[PDB]
C-alpha cells in the first residue's frame, strides 16, 4: 500500500541529511565529497517570459531561469526534517522557485546557499540589480 | 525505478500540487506532461492535508570526509566488543488515516530493558513535517498478542529517547567510549534509530576530553557517557548486522546452536539478548 515519492539515486544523501544534527552542513559536505546533487525535483514546463522574481505564486522563469516547485527545492521538505527558522514553517513549500539555468543541476543546494534580495525580489547575484 | 524510502502512506487518491509535492513522482497526474509539470491556474494548493511519510528504507552508505560510518566491519566490532549492545524493535502497523509503514512500539536492548513508545510518525502538512502520534494497530494478532496492551502503555518519544541515552550511558561509561548496536535484519532497527539518533563529525564532551556519544537538542551540546545527564540524543553510534555473517535460518535457530540459557520469551529485549549472544559465540569461538 502507499505511493513511492523517491528514486534510489537519492537514498544515500536523503538518509545522510535525515540523520544529521546540521542537515544543511551535511548536504554541503556531501557535495564537497563528490556526492551527486538531489534529483527528482519538480521542474516546470513554462513560457520563460515571466517576471523573473525568485519565489513566486506562479512559475515566473525568464529566459535565464528554470522554474521549480518550491517544496522540491527545499532540503528540509525533501528529508522530512525540522525547518531551521524559529517558527518551523517553510518559505518554499506552497510557492514556485526560479533557479538560474547555470545552477539548475542542483536546485536544493542553490536555495540552501543563496538569499533573496528583500528590495527587488531577485536572488543576490542572480540577478539582483542592487 | 523507485524506493520505499519516504513512501506516502496516506489514503488520499490524489497526488500533490506542484508547489507542495516534495518530488516529481508525487506531483498529481493532472499536472504532468512531456516528462515535466505545468501550473494550472484554477486548480489550487491543498491547505489541510496530513500525509504519513515512511521511514523504512534508509541506506547509511555515505562516504563523507570527517563523518564516521555507522555500519562497521566485523573485525572493528570485535575490537569494540565492550561497546556491544544488542538491539531489536517490535513494531506496529499504520492504520485508519494511513496504511503502508511500521512505527516503533517496543524497543529492546541486551541490557534486558524494554521501552514502549506511543505510535509516532512523520506527517507531511502544507507547511512542514509534523512528528506526532498516529493511529496504529499491532500486527495481525497471533504471535503479536502481547503488543495489544502495549498500544496504551507507551511513552512520548521525547521521554523514550531520554531513557535510551540514560540506559546506554549507565551501561557503557565504565566499558567503552562508544556504542555498537548488534542487530539481526537491521532494517526496522535503523528506521527506529531515526527517532533517537543524530550524526555528524566527531566531537568532544563539553565537560571533559572524552569523545562525544550524546547530543542535547535543548542546548545544542555534546556529552560523553559520563556527562549525558538529561540528554535526548544518541550521537554518532556504530552498528553491525549479524544476519549477514553467513547464517541460513532465523535468529532463534542460529542462537540455539551455541546457547541453551536464553529461552525465547517472544519480546524485543529477548531478541536483543539472543543477537548479542550469537555475535559473541560466532566472533570469539574457534
Ligand atoms: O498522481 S500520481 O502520478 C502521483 C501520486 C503520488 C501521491 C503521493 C505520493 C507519491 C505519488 C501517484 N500517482
Ligand atoms: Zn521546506
Ligand atoms: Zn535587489
Ligand atoms: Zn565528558
Ligand atoms: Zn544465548
Amino acid at each position: 500500500a502507499g505511493n513511492a515519492t523517491e528514486v534510489p539515486a537519492n537514498s544515500t544523501v536523503l538518509s545522510f541529511c535525515a540523520f544529521a544534527v546540521d542537515a544543511a552542513k551535511a548536504y554541503k559536505d556531501y557535495l564537497a565529497s563528490g556526492g551527486q546533487p538531489i534529483t527528482n525535483c519538480v521542474k516546470m514546463l513554462c513560457t520563460h517570459t515571466g517576471t523573473g522574481q525568485a519565489i513566486t505564486v506562479t512559475p515566473e522563469a525568464n529566459m535565464d531561469q528554470e522554474s521549480f516547485g518550491g517544496a522540491s527545492c527545499c532540503l528540509y521538505c525533501r528529508c522530512h526534517i525540522d525547518h531551521p527558522n524559529p517558527k518551523g514553517f517553510c518559505d518554499l513549500k506552497g510557492k514556485y522557485v526560479q533557479i538560474p539555468t547555470t545552477c539548475a543541476n542542483d536546485p536544493v543546494g542553490f536555495t540552501l546557499k543563496n538569499t533573496v534580495c528583500t528590495v527587488c525580489g531577485m536572488w543576490k547575484g542572480y540577478g539582483c540589480s542592487c | 525505478n523507485v524506493t520505499g524510502l519516504f513512501k506516502d502512506c496516506s489514503k488520499v487518491i490524489t497526488g500533490l500540487h506542484p508547489t507542495q509535492a516534495p518530488t516529481h513522482l508525487s506531483v498529481d497526474t493532472k499536472f504532468k506532461t512531456e516528462g515535466l509539470c505545468v501550473d494550472i491556474p484554477g486548480i489550487p494548493k491543498d491547505m489541510t492535508y496530513r500525509r504519513l511519510i515512511s521511514m523504512m528504507g534508509f541506506k547509511m552508505n555515505y562516504q563523507v570526509n570527517g563523518y564516521p560510518n555507522m555500519f562497521i566491519t566485523r573485525e572493528e566490532a570485535i575490537r569494540h566488543v565492550r561497546a556491544w549492545i544488542g538491539f531489536d524493535v517490535e513494531g506496529c502497523h499504520a492504520t485508519r488515516e494511513a496504511v503502508g509503514t511500521n512505527l516503533p512500539l517496543q524497543l529492546g536492548f541486551s541490557t534486558g530493558v524494554n521501552l514502549v513508545a506511543v505510535p509516532t510518525g512523520y506527517v507531511d502538512t502544507p507547511n512542514n513535517t509534523d512528528f506526532s502520534r498516529v493511529s496504529a494497530k499491532p500486527p495481525p494478532g497471533d504471535q503479536f498478542k502481547h503488543l495489544i496492551p502495549l498500544m496504551y502503555k507507551g511513552l512520548p518519544w521525547n521521554v523514550v529517547r531520554i531513557k535510551i541515552v540514560q540506559m546506554l550511558s549507565d551501561t557503557l561509561k565504565n566499558l567503552s567510549d562508544r556504542v555498537v548496536f548488534v542487530l539481526w535484519a537491521h532494517g526496522f532497527e535503523l528506521t527506529s534509530m531515526k527517532y533517537f539518533v543524530k550524526i555528524g563529525p566527531e566531537r568532544t564532551c563539553c565537560l571533559c576530553d572524552r569523545r562525544a556519544t550524546c547530543f542535547s537538542t535543548a542546548s545544542d551540546t555534546y556529552a560523553c557517557w559520563h556527562h549525558s545527564i538529561g540528554f535526548d540524543y544518541v550521537y554518532n553510534p556504530f552498528m553491525i548486522d549479524v544476519q549477514q555473517w553467513g547464517f541460513t535460518g532465523n535468529l532463534q535457530s542460529n542462537h540455539d546452536l551455541y546457547c541453551q540459557v536464553h529461552g525465547n520469551a517472544h519480546v524485543a529485549s529477548c531478541d536483543a539478548i539472543m543477537t548479542r549472544c550469537l555475535a559473541v559465540h560466532e566472533c570469539f569461538v574457534k
